């Protein structure tokens, strides 16, 4: 699939869902 | 989900829900990884002991909820699926009548690469498992919780029943401040990982197994989704 993993409502929308920072900040240590 | 919260709106759209025909009631999670294709459980369709067998007539999906029902055409289990002892190779794909209608709630999720892998699948690095399961040991709106991957030895320190490669396990332990685990309900669904790389939710695991929802000093265990994905592109071909 071409367009998977994007959000029709979040990632096409360059809206981030409430609790997006919570995972990449656990990447960082 | 237990220990979760209500999921914004759109924040899942492989969502899938597998649901009993008669008398009609959520027995699954699963995922959307193409317009025809899901990805589930094998237990949610085949554990013999408790005397299941479930053929593509027995069961509907649902998608979105702009909820799109649907009926399976063929289903397909792994060969090597391990009911008897430890839930090994616990991975089920289910092929839609028809494909279905993309929507802005309605949207694959991808499989991981080797290069994802090795990017993500560490331990600590948090991943996100959604569900109308169980809120305790029901739900209004989809859950969301994320939990973090858990090392390889404290997943087999943690159970006695036998781990293999093909799974992998995630949660706080105990007294790390958070919780949440996944539950009745829920099995079958996706755990899911955003990729840093090209801003893409990957699909890790698959909700397998557990003992209980969330106690302490134990974690959910998931199918290892990448591990199995050679078998993913074979029944597909
Ligand atoms: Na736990």
């Amino acid at each position: 699939e071409a367009d998977c993993g994007l959000r029709p409502l979040f990632e096409k929308k360059q809206v981030q869902d409430q609790t997006e920072k919570e995972l990449f900040e656990s990447y960082i240590e | 989900i237990v220990e979760g919260q209500d999921a914004e709106v759109g924040l899942s759209p492989w969502q899938v829900m597998l649901f009993r025909k008669s008398p009609q009631e959520l027995l699954c999670g699963a995922s959307l990884i193409s317009d025809r294709w899901v990805l589930t459980a094998a237990h949610c369709l085949l554990y013999p002991p408790w005397d299941k067998n479930f053929t593509v007539d027995d069961l509907l999906v649902r998608i979105g909820k702009v909820e799109k029902i649907s009926m399976l055409d063929k289903i397909y289990i792994h060969p090597r699926y391990n009911w008897k002892e430890n839930l090994d190779r616990d991975i089920a794909l289910l092929k839609l009548k028809r494909p279905i209608e993309l929507s802005d709630y309605i949207h694959p999720v991808c499989l991981p690469d080797k290069q994802t892998a090795a990017k993500l699948l560490h331990a600590g690095f948090k991943g996100r498992v959604t569900g109308w399961g169980n809120r305790r040991e029901q739900p209004s709106v989809l859950q969301v919780v994320n939990l973090p991957l858990v090392e390889r030895p404290v997943c087999k320190a943690s159970t006695r029943i036998r781990i293999t490669d093909n799974m992998f396990c995630a949660g706080y332990k105990p007294g790390e401040g958070k919780r949440g685990d996944a539950c009745e309900g829920d099995s079958g669904g996706p755990f899911v990982m955003k990729s840093p790389y090209n801003n893409r939710w990957y699909q890790m695991g698959i909700v397998s197994w557990g003992e209980g929802c969330d106690r302490d000093g134990k974690y959910g265990f998931y199918t290892h989704v990448f591990r199995l994905k050679k078998w993913i592109q074979k029944v597909i071909d």
